[PDB]
């Protein structure tokens, strides 16, 4: 999982 | 040679007043758009530049990405 570059509709 | 490209999407005028229901955003700078990429994943990035003429625009993403994208492959990340 990632979570610190782009955030769009889910991934 | 042949000079239709098979297959025609709407071509009849309305007769009677119809309201909008499915509105459809506009490619200008300062868009938050969302990038389709190849490789199944979307992309979140703001619009830096719009070429009206080609139905394309330049979009600056998240992680400082400048990637050049298609009308087509674009969705307006507001909902």
């Amino acid at each position: 999982a990632t979570g610190g570059v782009k955030k769009p509709h889910r991934y | 040679s042949r000079l239709s490209r098979s297959g025609a999407s709407s071509l009849w005028d309305p007769a009677s007043p119809a309201p909008t229901s499915g509105p459809r955003p506009r490619l200008w700078e300062g868009q938050d758009v969302l990038a389709r990429w190849t490789d199944g994943l979307l992309y979140l990035g703001t619009i830096k530049k719009v070429d009206s003429a080609r139905e394309v625009c330049l979009v600056q993403f998240e992680d400082d990405s400048q990637f050049l994208v298609l009308w087509k492959d674009i969705s307006p990340a507001a909902l």
